[PDB]
Formats: C-alpha cells, sequence, structure tokens
C-alpha cells in the first residue's frame, strides 16, 4: 500500500522555479525519511536531496546544494522540492525515494531546463 | 601488581617508556624517577600517588601517557592537573555524582598539549570540561559500559578533533552534532542499539571520513544512501540484523575492509566484485550459498573469512587470487578441497584453516608443498 | 516465591549486555523482569 507519486515535471527555462510534488499513501510523511533522486541520459541515477524525520534535517547535493530548497507536509503528506536557479546542467527526470520494509522508488518526473 | 611500595631497583633502566602500578598503597614518588627520562607512559591504577616537587617538574616536561584507574574520587591525584606537556590521558571509574557533576576534572583545562583523550567514568552527560579541552584534541574515546549518554547540540563544538569514538553510549540515533566536525575522520559508535541508520546521508559533510564503525547494533537494513560515501575504504557494520545487501552501497571502489559477520546474509551481490580494493572479506556465521563469480575480481583480496556457512562447493576461481593470505574455512559443509587454493603464492598452511580429515582430501604434492611453505 | 515472586531478580534489567539466560526453579509464571529484558535476549531457557 506504500506508494509514492511525482507531480509538477516537464519543461521550464533556465533560472526560473519548478514545484516537485511527491505524494505518499501507505505511509506517513511525518515519520519517515524522504529522498529526492535524478537520472540525466547517459549517467547513472544521482541522489540529490534527503529530508530526515526528526529536527527537520535537511541535506542536498553539493553541486545544486542552496539551489534547490526540500520540505514537507505531513497534513497532505506531501514532499514539495521547489527548484530555483535552474541551469541546463540539472535537466533530468527526478524521482522520490524511500525504504520501508523495502524500498520504494516513484514515478517520476523529467524536468527539462531550456 | 599488588606491593607495598614502589621498589628503588626498578629505577635502574633507561629502557623503560610504560609503568604499571596498580593496588599499591602509599607510594611516594621520589626524585629518583629521574633516572629514566625517555618514559612517556604510565599507569596509576586504584592508587593516588603521593609526588615531589623535582618529580612534578620531571613530570611536567618528560610525560605523555597518564592512566588513572580509581575506585573513588579521592584516588585521583590533584597534581596531575598541573602537567603541561601531556598528550594520552585516561581516566577510568565512575566519577559521575549528583550536584558535583564532572567537578573532579575541572584541572583539565590545563592539559592544552594533550591530544588523545579517553573517557570510561559511567558519564551520563557530555562534561563541560571535555568540551573546553576539545577546542585541540586529536582523540575522543567515551565508554559509558552501556549507560546512555546525552550531548544535545555539546558535541559540534570540538572542530579539531580527528577521532571519535563513543562506545556503548546507547544513543540509539545518530546526534546530529558530529556531521558539524569537519576535521573528524573516523568514528566508531560501537554498540549503541543502532536501528535506523539513515543519518548516514549527512555524512557527505565529511570529505576525510574514511572508516565508519556502526557494529553490534540493531541495525536491521542498510540504507543505499551509504553509496555516496565514496571515500570509505574499511566499512565495519558486522553484529548486525542485516538479511540483504544494498547494490550501491557498492558504488565505493575505495572499500578495503568489508565486515558482515554474524548478520542474515544469504546472496552476496553481483556487484561485490565491483571493488578492486577489496582486501578483506569476513561473512562468518550466514547463510551464503556460494561465492558469486565477481568476487574473484578482486585478485588483491588478502583476508577471507567465511566460517560457519552453508556453503556446499568452494568455487575454481578461488586459485585465481594469488595476494590470498589468509582465509578460513572452518565450520562450513564442503565436500572436498578444490586444488586451485593450493596455487596461492602467498598462501600457507597457518594461514588456511580447514579440518585435516578434509585437508588431506588434496594431493600429497600440494601437501607437502604447503607444509614446505609453512616450514620456512 | 508468594507476593513477592520475580521481584529479587528484577536487577536483571541492569544487565544490558545479557544474552544468554537459564532457569531452574520449577516455576509456573514468567518473570515480569525477565519478560522485559528478554528484548535483547538471544537465548532463554527454563527447566521447571
Amino acid at each position: 500500500q506504500v506508494q509514492l507519486v511525482e507531480s509538477g515535471g516537464g519543461l521550464v527555462q533556465a533560472g526560473g522555479s519548478l514545484r516537485l510534488s511527491c505524494a505518499a499513501s501507505g505511509f506517513p510523511v511525518g515519520r519517515h525519511f524522504m529522498y529526492w533522486y535524478r537520472q540525466a541520459p547517459g549517467k547513472e541515477r544521482e541522489w540529490v536531496a534527503a529530508i530526515y524525520s526528526y529536527g527537520e534535517y535537511t541535506e542536498y547535493a553539493d553541486s545544486v546544494k542552496g539551489r534547490f530548497t526540500i520540505s514537507r507536509d505531513n497534513a497532505k503528506n506531501t514532499v514539495y522540492l521547489q527548484m530555483n536557479s535552474l541551469k541546463p546542467e540539472d535537466t533530468a527526470v527526478y524521482y522520490c525515494y524511500v525504504y520501508v520494509g523495502n524500498e520504494y522508488w516513484g514515478q517520476g518526473t523529467q524536468v527539462t531546463v531550456s | 601488581f599488588m606491593l607495598s611500595g614502589i621498589p628503588d631497583t626498578v629505577f635502574d633502566l633507561v629502557e623503560l617508556e610504560v609503568l604499571k602500578l596498580e593496588l599499591i598503597p602509599d607510594v611516594t614518588i621520589p626524585p629518583s624517577i629521574a633516572q629514566l627520562t625517555g618514559l612517556k607512559e604510565l599507569w596509576l591504577y586504584h592508587t593516588a600517588a603521593k609526588i615531589e616537587a623535582p618529580a612534578l617538574a620531571f613530570l611536567r616536561e618528560n610525560l605523555r601517557a597518564l592512566h588513572i584507574k580509581f575506585t573513588d574520587i579521592k584516588e585521583i591525584p590533584l597534581w596531575i592537573y598541573s602537567l603541561k606537556t601531556l598528550e594520552e590521558l585516561h581516566l577510568t571509574g565512575n566519577l559521575s555524582a549528583e550536584n558535583n557533576r564532572y567537578i573532579v576534572i575541572d584541572g583539565l583545562r590545563e592539559l592544552k598539549r594533550l591530544k588523545v583523550l579517553r573517557l570510561k567514568s559511567n558519564l551520563s552527560k557530555l562534561p563541560q570540561v571535555v568540551t573546553d579541552v576539545g577546542v585541540h584534541l586529536q582523540k575522543l574515546s567515551i565508554n559509558n559500559e552501556g549507560t546512555k549518554l546525552i550531548v544535545l547540540n555539546s558535541l559540534k563544538k570540538m572542530v579539531n578533533l580527528t577521532e571519535l569514538e563513543l562506545i556503548r553510549c546507547d544513543l540509539e540515533r545518530i546526534p546530529h552534532s558530529i556531521f558539524s566536525l569537519h576535521n573528524l575522520q573516523e568514528i566508531d559508535l560501537k554498540d549503541n542499539n543502532l536501528k535506523t541508520i539513515e543519518e548516514i546521508i549527512s555524512f557527505q559533510h565529511l570529505h576525510r571520513l574514511t572508516c565508519l564503525k556502526l557494529w553490534y547494533n540493531h541495525i536491521a537494513y542498510i540504507p543505499i544512501q551509504i553509496g555516496n560515501l565514496t571515500n570509505l575504504e574499511r566499512l565495519y557494520l558486522n553484529r548486525n540484523k542485516i538479511e540483504k545487501i544494498p547494490t550501491q552501497l557498492f558504488y565505493c571502489r575505495k572499500l578495503r575492509y568489508l565486515d558482515l559477520s554474524h548478520n542474515n546474509l544469504t546472496f552476496l551481490p553481483a556487484d561485490i566484485g565491483l571493488l578492486q580494493n577489496l582486501q578483506n572479506l569476513a561473512v562468518t556465521a550466514n547463510r551464503i550459498e556460494a561465492l558469486p563469480p565477481e568476487l574473484f575480481q578482486c585478485r588483491k583480496l588478502r583476508a577471507l573469512h567465511l566460517g560457519n556457512n552453508v556453503l556446499q562447493s568452494l568455487p575454481s576461481r578461488v586459485g585465481e587470487l594469488t595476494n590470498l593470505t589468509q582465509i578460513e574455512l572452518r565450520g562450513n559443509r564442503l565436500e572436498c578441497l578444490p586444488v586451485e587454493l593450493g596455487e596461492c603464492p602467498l598462501l600457507k598452511r597457518s594461514g588456511l584453516v580447514v579440518e585435516e580429515d578434509l585437508f588431506s582430501t588434496l594431493p600429497p604434492e600440494v601437501k607437502e608443498r604447503l607444509w614446505r611453505a609453512d616450514k620456512e
């Protein structure tokens, strides 16, 4: 019943902002660590950001650290990823990832930068 | 050990550097301790020794290691606080007290030269003088004998620390302050009842972190995020509740020490051979059935621990490994020994561990060569 | 014991690194202290 679904992908210009929403149903987002990875063509999947379960501690990829912002809302059980100062070097498909007993990868959303 | 006092003949040497006095009552430190100048280690177990001014002056410059195991607060001599060139300290004994907490260690501030500090004193909380002395430390060891240790933003202020060991502190969960120590290189958290170690995703803030020790805990699964720690060479996670190994963990091709003994493992992933620097393998007391072929890619696999495993047959690729220096096979259900194991130049009889009644199954030429290599 | 059974061994909760336990006492009920401390025990033996 643990289901991760991604929304908010598409095409966006360089230097803009985009909202990636990861929705979960089977497990609460309040007590579970959440992860956002990315994959670019010709490259193995790359981790982007991670958010904890206590203290609201958030980590991000050093190449994009400070460019993106990860947050969670427990009322809707969702993760909001706001991407700012976009550049063509981060054109990739972004996935929502978690481990609850077993691995769970989301549907993903491909974001292209123009 | 347990003498009436300090003998006067022990000052007869200049090759001494470690002195261990245990349970020897009322020993007065004479000036004759100057007869040994290169001494740098001293153990004072269950004995508060009385000192003299020449002895104190000698110790203020020519001592490096002092070990103080004390059954009582008064058993800690005060004068040890006056030393200035000390670099190794060890305080063993339950100095935790109510409303006089960490007051016996008030003279620790003057040990500016100190680099190594070990604490086994049943410290429920992190002492403030420890934070004071952590401005220049190089190794801090804390052992609470299973007592729950609480930091709450009191450990991140030791910027200069290079090694951290919090053994049996009963944290049950990694505090974030450790991730602030950018100079920290090797971390040990042995036997702290860790169950979720996803906090390793913050370990990217440590750019020289090459070793991690989270063994003797209740870790159920290994997060794949550990693959972000490419620097690691020695990783210790054995004695845990791990049944499956994530593939992403094998992104760290620098990994050399991988010990996962006493776990619920049943399969070895094909990515285990992607690590060329793999030198030590230890999966003892597990349910491994067969060695994956890629596990023989690491030609420099200088250690192999396969004991108490349910392997049915030994692969013939083992002879392809010529850097094999030691491998233990006792406790396995093997029909017979493949002769390929006998072609390893670095192998010896003592390096190999296997039952003699099955060790004889090898041809007499191989056995004679192994015995000759063991002899000289 | 009566009205204090399984109370004299309540210190078993302090032995955090305790793994094995064997009891030969003709008992009829599981001690509460052992019930709580068994969360980390690897082997429990009883010979009533």
